[PDB]
């Protein structure tokens, strides 16, 4: 009996890593792109007061 | 967004563009140039008393 409880208990709570990896890969690039965008701001900084 | 929009106000005269105009001011120095030429003309004027 405990087997079914333990299985379902685990089935309910625990997560797959691969799906998160895809998102983890996905976000890191976007977050990476974010830096390049900020680095672009360096060039944007020339105009404000000219 | 509320910050950004109300940050727009400029309130008193501010610098985004007002900063640009500063470099232009030198142009009057040219305007002052003529004013000096006017005084030079006074040489021609009193030259006529001489």
């Amino acid at each position: 009996l405990s087997v079914n409880v333990q299985s379902i208990k685990s089935n309910v709570i625990d997560v797959d890593y691969g799906e998160a990896m895809m998102n983890l890969m996905q976000v890191q690039l976007a977050y990476q792109a974010s830096l390049k965008a900020s680095t672009t701001i360096s060039q944007l900084s020339l105009l404000n007061y000219m | 967004s509320v910050y950004s929009e109300y940050q727009s106000k400029s309130g008193v005269n501010t610098n985004e563009e007002l900063a640009a105009l500063i470099q232009y001011q030198s142009s009057y120095g040219a305007a002052a140039k003529i004013v000096s030429t006017v005084d030079q003309m006074l040489d021609t004027l009193l030259g006529l008393k001489s």
